[PDB]
RNA sequence: GAACUGGCGAUGCGGGAUGAACCGAACGUAGAGUUAAGGUGCCGGAAUACACGCUCAUCAGACACCACAAAAGGUGUUAGU
RNA sequence: UUUGCUCCACACAAUAUAGAUGGAUACGAAUAAGGCGUCCUUGUGGCGUCGCUGAACCAUAGCAGGCUAGCAACGGUGCACUUGGCGGAAAGGCCUUGGGUGCUUGCUGGCGAAUUGCAAUGUCAUUUUGCGUGGGGAUAAAUCAUUUGUAUACGACUUAGA
């Protein structure tokens, strides 16, 4: 036989790893990591959504299973040429993770007859799944 | 927002849990906490069996029965542990800690109910990894209590239960799951997609 | 249907006090969704009915109510600050109420 | 004197021509156009209680035609604008109610 | 507070017998312009024979970081008291501007020395412009090639106070 | 036992759990707002806030007056010369 | 002890409420790891997917939710039964078979609502007890007094007596 390990990946921090401003005066949108300060806090870039280039406290963000490439201490211009050639943002919007940002943001903006409608068609679709909960 | 709600006490800090809990009954919310023996204290065993013992020294020198008692059960523990932070002498201490039973395992009143976690009181959310822990039930069957065993066998047995009920829980929900994947893609699945259900 | 609420819950927690002494003219009010005082600034100057039994009916009824509003926010965590015509009777620490949703706004 | 006039229609829900006040509404986005209805006819005149005497006691225990017959010429104007876009006759026939999880500052009407 | 850098440059008040002082300037991370020039005349009065009310400041300017987002290596030399005597360290700092270097100098002395602002004297501040000048292990560490490293043990602050599932720590 | 000033005695109120003197502030009867000193896990009104580090004690430590600890040591650990 | 006691059904009174107002919605273990699906040689196995909070899921339209007509399905749900199990930690609950009956907003119609007058909890819950009905069910002990002495200041204890 052969030797067996649970590997246990997760999520590295470095250059090109994108990242979702979790809190502050972004907070909600996509950067990508350009270099590393200390074990706490990096400098980071987003220049696409809006995001300054800025350092910032690893608390503050959470990071995605996005990565490209860039070399270290990029300036803004390579980031976002390197995004835009790398195409991760609708990469990003692949992702069911950004699918039930979507979502939970709809359902925020939903009136009171929307609200009525998702009744009514919810009954539709609960009579016939439960018509087809019979013969199985 | 719950009539009753049932927190499952494994892996939990004592006095974090406390605080939340005794909060939680002076506002009005009616709180069973199940599975004490699997409460968590951060320190060494040895350190708070140390400090267990130097509880246990203080008593009533002209008479011990009128002294403070040490309960030994870690349902009791936590309930020491609790009554210290429930201002207990007045009607509204007493009135708030009716509201309150804590059970080594779960009871049949509760094996078949809902058991929620406090995530500010948890033991892998709060400690750093490497710092020492006890376990309650270790440190009470150390100091006197009686049946430790007993309960381990009870809940043995409500897990095997338990697991039984999984299983065609499982199965049933995969099964409507297929349902529900194969009821999709028609009109009114289309129209709940874009008005996001 | 089977729900006909027109209300939101909370809870009467306790009056306006300091460490030692406090004060029965202001009563704080736990609104139950709420967690921050920008969320608790709509629910400013609203109507709040505390609504409780009596065993002598008086006037057709059993049931009695206790009328104020919401005047400000209290703390950090969404809490208001309430007043009533006669102050709460301090028994109903931790009972419900009710936070109609007049005075309107919306 | 600061009030709103509102209809049901009596058809659909039961609630017939009548005045609200203003800050026990909530404004809903959904919008509907009631142009084609002659509403300059109603006033504060129009709608008088005949106040009771002193004397007059319900110890134990009726419409008006006119009120009975513009509530029908109404709401057979509104209800003409109601069946363009659908499921509005089911929507204002049912009631509003909060659930378990609404959260008003967060709903949007 | 939150550091801000000002030059301040001052004088001895002219007298007929020797109009035009030496124009003496200084750098000074202070919180504002108050705290700035009470640090400079504190600082004179260390060094010359001067004092408030024999001199006067001709201008103080704040002096805003020219590339404040370049990642820096910087040296600083530092005097500090401690409860028996004066010392004198040299602590390196990465980090992305003079000012946020010199707040982490500050939280750095007084959590591993106690050693208060009224204690702590900033001798210099300079960044070091070539690698393998840098002397300490825990900010050469950073400068490996190809820098990754996980952050294991996640833990997300919630909103209630309960939960309805054991969370997970994975990252 | 003296010197200068401020107090208590003669003085309640908020804080220091508790206390004549300490901190804050001196007082007609009420309403609203803002704060001082002190605090915001629970008792207990108010962030289980944010940020950088340090410490694991088989007698940890936790706040002026104030309710104690020294000389001498420790490849415990951290930062320096 | 002049028809008393208990249980069941509703009929009316009284009595209060530490505080209903859509639903307490059930694996276990680990967290420097898991859950789910699928496949195989069934393992500390391979592959795929998910988390980043319950902001969920279920339920939710009708006089506080009426009276009726039809279509489509043979589903969903309530009530009283009924068959078979399982559950002793505080089981007093969970599952299931069969038929009956009611509703169905899955879809399309017809009639009603006003006047509570511009809001007034606008009254719908469960807790205990009594008294009436009418339908079952069963026909005791304890104490004082007398006695005992394994007991005893007195009470108490242990004995006996149709």
């Amino acid at each position: 036989t052969d030797s067996i390990v649970k590997a246990s990946n997760w999520r590295l921090v470095e250059v090109g790893r994108v990242v979702l401003i979790k809190k502050g005066q972004s907070a909600g949108k996509l950067a990508a990591i350009v270099e590393i300060i200390d074990q706490k806090k990096v400098l980071i870039d987003g220049p696409k959504a809006g995001v300054p280039r800025q350092a910032i406290n690893l608390g503050q963000v959470v990071l995605t299973p996005l990565t490209f490439a860039l070399p270290r201490g990029a300036r803004t211009a390579t980031v976002s040429k390197k995004w835009a050639a790398a195409a991760v943002c609708e990469k990003w919007a692949a992702s069911s993770w950004a699918k039930k940002i979507a979502q939970r943001e709809r359902r925020a903006a939903l009136t009171d007859f929307e609200r009525f409608q998702v009744m009514v068609l919810r009954k539709q679709k609960r009579y016939t799944v439960k018509k087809a909960l019979a013969k199985a | 927002v719950e009539p009753v709600v049932v927190i499952d006490g494994k892996g939990h800090l004592v006095g974090r849990l406390a605080s939340v809990v005794a909060k939680q009954l002076l506002n009005g919310q009616k709180i069973v906490v199940v599975r004490a023996e699997e409460l968590n204290i951060s320190g060494e065993f040895f350190r708070n069996k140390l400090k267990y013992h130097d509880f246990l020294r203080k008593a009533t020198a002209f008479n011990k029965t009128r002294g403070p008692f040490h309960f030994r059960a870690p349902s009791r523990i936590f309930y020491k542990a609790l009554r210290g932070m429930v201002s207990h002498k007045t009607a509204r201490g007493k009135a708030a800690l009716e509201r309150l039973k804590v059970f080594e395992g779960i009871p049949p009143p509760y094996d078949k109910k809902k058991r929620v976690v406090v995530p500010q009181a948890l033991r892998v959310l709060r400690l750093k990894p490497g710092r020492k822990y006890t376990t309650l039930g270790k440190l009470s069957t150390s100091v006197g209590w009686k049946y430790e065993d007993v309960v381990a066998k009870l809940e043995a047995k409500r897990k095997v239960s338990s697991a039984e009920y999984y299983a065609k829980k499982r199965a049933f929900t995969k099964k409507v799951a297929s349902a529900n994947a194969t009821a999709a893609e028609s009109d009114v699945a289309k129209q709940l997609a874009a008005l996001g259900y | 249907a089977e729900s006909h609420r027109l209300y939101v819950k909370g809870k009467h927690l306790s009056y306006q006090r300091s460490k030692r002494v406090n004060n029965p003219n202001v009563s704080l009010i736990k609104i139950e969704g709420v967690a921050t005082p920008q969320d608790a600034q709509f629910y400013l100057g609203k109507r709040i009915a505390y609504v409780y039994r009596a065993s002598k009916e008086v006037r057709g009824s059993k049931i009695r109510v206790m009328w104020g509003k919401v005047t400000r926010t209290h703390g950090n965590s969404g809490v208001v600050r309430a007043t009533f015509r006669n102050n709460l009777p301090a028994k109903t620490f931790g009972a419900s109420v009710r936070i109609f949703l007049y005075p309107s706004n919306i | 004197d600061n009030t709103l006039l509102v209809t049901g229609p009596f058809k659909v829900n039961g609630v017939p021509l009548r005045r609200v006040n203003a800050r026990y509404v909530i404004a809903t986005s959904t919008k509907v156009s009631v142009e084609g209805v002659n509403v300059e006819k109603f006033n504060v005149e129009y709608f008088a209680k005949e106040k009771l005497t002193k004397k007059e006691k319900k110890e134990a225990n009726e419409i008006k035609t006119e009120r009975v017959e513009d509530q029908k010429v109404v709401d057979k104007a509104l209800l003409a604008e109601i069946k363009k876009t659908p499921l509005l006759k089911q929507y204002l026939s049912a009631s509003f109610s909060l659930k378990n999880g609404d959260k008003p500052h967060l709903l949007k009407f | 507070a939150h550091f801000k850098e000002y030059q301040v440059i001052g004088r001895r008040l002219p007298t007929e017998s020797v109009p035009e002082p030496k124009l003496f300037r200084m750098r000074i991370f202070a919180s504002n312009e108050v705290i700035a020039k009470s640090r400079y005349w504190y600082f004179l009065q260390k060094l010359h024979k001067v004092k408030k009310a024999s001199g006067e400041i001709v201008s103080i300017n704040q002096i805003n970081e020219a590339h404040p987002t370049k990642v820096k290596n910087f040296g600083v030399w530092v005097r500090y008291d401690s409860r028996s005597g004066t010392h004198n360290m040299y602590k390196e700092i990465r980090d992305v501007s003079r000012v946020a270097a010199v707040e982490t100098l500050y939280q750095d002395m007084a959590a591993r020395h106690r050693a208060r602002f009224r204690s702590i004297h900033i001798l210099k501040v300079a960044e070091i412009e070539k690698t393998a000048d840098v002397k300490r292990q825990y900010v050469k560490q950073f400068l490996t090639k190809d820098l990754k490293f996980p952050l294991p043990h996640r833990v997300q602050k919630s909103t209630k106070t309960f939960s309805y599932k054991r969370p997970s720590t994975f990252y």
